[PDB]
């Protein structure tokens, strides 16, 4: 690989640091990804775990680093090419929604990449529908591993900050010293009552707004939900104690096995939290396929 | 508890288990090193501990460091006035991949006490990372410490701290340990430890998940058991005074075993 056999077609996003273009190898016609990451202390530790960690991920539910081009002042990670993210797909089918089929093959797969990324010790702390991609063939493929951690078993204490705030995890919110895969878990969880409704399912604009959005939702947990919860290093006793909502409120439009999946994902305890792996033989799955998308990307 | 990721830890050591082959450093790398001897490696990696502790980083980051260095040892020649370049520039890509606050080049810098300059470790962290191929999520003595930790009934804080002790006096040597693979040296300590404190041997349990024996672990064992035995004469001395803190409840002042009865 040589960024001389690449030419670029266009823009097609930004991070850090951080430019995305789309481009294409002019030997091979493979269309391609390139991020890249310009280089005073030395290679982003971004990047470095974005890197180390995507070279062992191979699965075809999470996105596929090609190559690494390590110039001295540049840095070029070359993806393979997928057309659109989730977020733009669910802002495309407002008014009409997104197809039952298409949403139960998008969690199947989502739930498989992840635990792929689980089996594999890799944390990736940062799901949301932005960081989905999706190609015209049907596949939807976990990306965006700047945020990604290798884990230890059992875990140690890892950075606070993690998780776009919409998705993040109760046990994070409270400040507990240790968190776990199911906190991409509750991400999935929001991520598929979303894909049904098309908007976030806790919107906060700050960590005690969206404790409370989850509270309002879910009820606000007690000792028998949630042993130890009245111990975390962020819950006060003057939190309002808000009734559990009938699940069935919650995303209307959701059957009775859509409705089990959910609440089981959701589970406030980490512990009772359901798994990627379980999640996979969930009788919501019994007549899963895989169409492609409904709508050209 | 999930923190212990009942549904994958399975999966996880299997994983890690293939891994460690991949990432094992050559054997005999030394004898073709014609500037560097085992000797040096030692005063470097003991330097590294003194580091760590300065820092206050991770057991898991020094692991890593070490395991970058004998890496990239097996395939690059290195001068003896470069070896401490080497090392301190692995040890900051360890801190980047590992730590939550990762110290800043400035002072890896400082450390090395103005020998080498802020161009000369960056540069030489992208030589490392280009002869690693970026590959640095590599399994330690301290992942399958852990995890065989969990097989203890009950847990013990001094069998913990001392098994990591023997674990981390295995990464100054590179004669015998680069010989025995992590997790095996990682078998041979929590025995050595749970031993040494309790009477306890290597539990069924862990022959379940491992497939090891004390027959299998002995050759290791034998090596590691001299160690323990020699620790205070030995050269390097910065682990053993690392492991005199509370933090460690004082491992490194209990007694060794005088046998081992194998
Ligand atoms: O930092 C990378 C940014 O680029 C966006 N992006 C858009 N299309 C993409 C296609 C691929 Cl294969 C990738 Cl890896 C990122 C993409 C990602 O969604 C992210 O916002």
């Amino acid at each position: 690989g040589s960024m001389e056999n690449f030419q670029k077609v266009e823009k097609i996003g930004e991070g850090t640091y951080g430019v995305v273009y789309k481009a294409r190898n002019k030997l091979t016609g493979e269309v391609v990804a390139l991020k890249k990451i310009r280089l005073t202390e030395g290679v982003p530790s971004t990047a470095i775990r974005e890197i180390s960690l995507l070279k062992e991920l191979n699965h075809p539910n999470i996105v596929k680093l090609l190559d690494v081009i390590h110039t001295e002042n540049k840095l070029y990670l070359v993806f393979e090419f997928l057309h659109q993210d989730l977020k733009k797909f669910m802002d495309a089918s407002a008014l009409t929604g997104i197809p039952l089929p298409l949403i139960k093959s998008y969690l199947f797969q989502l739930l498989q990449g992840l635990a792929f990324c689980h089996s594999h010790r890799v944390l990736h702390r940062d799901l949301k529908p932005q960081n989905l991609l999706i190609n015209t063939e049907g596949a939807i493929k976990l990306a965006d591993f700047g945020l990604a951690r290798a884990f230890g078993v059992p875990v140690r204490t890892y950075t606070h900050e993690v998780v776009t705030l919409w998705y993040r995890a109760p046990e994070i919110l409270l400040g507990c010293k240790y968190y776990s895969t199911a906190v991409d878990i509750w991400s999935l969880g929001c991520i598929f009552a979303e894909m049904v409704t098309r908007r976030a399912l806790f919107p906060g604009d700050s960590e005690i707004d969206q404790l409370f959005r989850i509270f309002r939702t879910l009820g606000t947990p007690d000792e028998v939900v949630w042993p130890g919860v009245t111990s975390m290093p962020d819950y006060k006793p003057s939190f309002p104690k808000w009734a559990r909502q009938d699940f069935s409120k919650v995303v209307p439009p959701l059957d009775e096995d859509g409705r089990s999946l959910l609440s089981q994902m959701l589970h406030y305890d980490p512990n009772k939290r359901i798994s990627a792996k379980a999640a996979l033989a969930h009788p919501f799955f019994q007549d899963v396929t895989k169409p492609v998308p409904h709508l050209r990307l | 508890s999930v923190n212990e990721v009942p549904d994958y830890h399975e999966d996880i050591h299997t994983y890690l288990r293939e891994m460690e082959v991949k990432c094992k450093p050559k054997v005999g790398y030394m004898k073709k090193q014609p500037d560097i001897t085992n000797s040096m490696r030692a005063i470097l990696v003991d330097w590294l501990v003194e580091v760590g502790e300065e820092y206050k980083l991770q057991n898991e980051t020094l692991h890593l460091a070490v395991n970058y260095i004998d890496r990239f040892l097996s395939s690059m020649s290195v001068l003896r006035g470069k070896l401490q370049l080497v090392g301190t520039a692995a040890m900051l890509l360890a801190s980047k991949f590992e730590e939550i606050y990762p110290p800043e080049v400035a002072e890896f810098v400082y450390i090395t006490d103005d020998t080498y300059t802020k161009k000369q470790v960056l540069r030489m962290e992208h030589l490392v990372l280009k002869v690693l191929a970026f590959d640095l999520a590599a399994p330690t003595i301290n992942q399958f410490l852990t995890q065989y930790f969990l097989h203890q009934q009950p847990a013990n804080c001094k069998v913990e701290s001392l098994a990591m002790f023997l674990g981390e006096l295995s990464l100054i040597d590179a004669d015998p340990y680069l010989k025995y693979l992590p997790s095996v040296i990682a078998a041979a300590a929590f025995h050595l430890a749970l031993y040494t404190v309790t009477g306890q041997s290597w539990p069924e349990s862990l022959v379940q998940k491992t497939g090891y024996t004390l027959e299998t672990l002995k050759p290791c064992l034998l090596d590691l058991h001299q160690t323990y035995l020699r620790a205070p004469q030995h050269a390097q001395q910065s682990i053993r005074e690392k492991y005199k803190n509370s933090k460690y409840h004082g491992v490194s002042l209990l007694n060794p075993p005088e046998t081992l009865n194998v």
